[PDB]
């Protein structure tokens, strides 16, 4: 059905509440957009930390990768930061050295980023 | 805003790639010969119909998000 785009639309939102009802109701955690992106994908990648957590404890993918080869790692790594999400990929099992297509981890994201804690913590 | 994503294609096979604007090409067309096992050099490369050479990056070919990259084989 569409239970898998509220999940999407609400992980993007942030709506934490709406997550989790979305979650109980039955919603698919590792249902993926057109890009390929799971609701970890986009949480990890708006900044969303209470969405990532309730995601990876309902069960969702971590090391699942977009169409681009790109990880939640990878995603949470880029442009804006916020070390805790990353801290708690890394503690659900997110591999540290995945590659993407061409071979571009999440720590050399943060490097070329220049995040400096991001590339301190995926040690 | 640093990255552009690109799609590869050879008419059965498509690759999206997100990668720098300064990133060389040589690694995403690398991939893409990888991936069907050949490579590089055996495949033809063509953005707007013209043939890329791998030193390039998508910068230097005033690329956008979601443009196309042809794959074809070398005489084909």
């Amino acid at each position: 059905s569409d239970l898998g785009k509220k999940l999407l639309e609400a992980a993007r939102a942030g709506q934490d509440d709406e997550v989790r009802i979305l979650m109980a109701n039955g919603a698919d955690v590792n249902a993926q957009d057109t890009q390929g992106r799971t609701p970890l994908h986009l949480a990890a990648q708006r900044g969303h930390l209470e969405i990532v957590e309730v995601l990876l404890k309902a069960g969702a993918d971590v090391n699942a990768h977009d169409q681009y080869g790109w990880t939640p790692l990878h995603l949470a790594a880029h442009a804006n930061g916020h070390l805790e999400i990353v801290e708690v990929l890394l503690k659900h099992g997110a591999d540290v050295n995945a590659q993407d297509w061409i071979g571009v981890t999440p720590f050399d994201l943060a490097v070329d980023d220049g995040n400096e804690d991001i590339a301190e913590v995926l040690q | 805003e640093t990255h552009i994503n690109l799609k590869v294609s050879d008419g059965s096979s498509e690759i999206f790639f997100k990668i720098k604007k300064t990133t060389p090409l040589r690694r995403l067309m690398e991939a893409f010969a990888k991936r069907q096992g050949k490579e590089m050099d055996s495949l033809r490369f063509l953005y707007d119909g013209i043939r890329i050479q791998a030193d390039q990056t998508p910068e230097d070919l005033d690329m956008e998000d979601n443009d196309i990259i042809e794959a074809h084989r070398e005489q084909i």
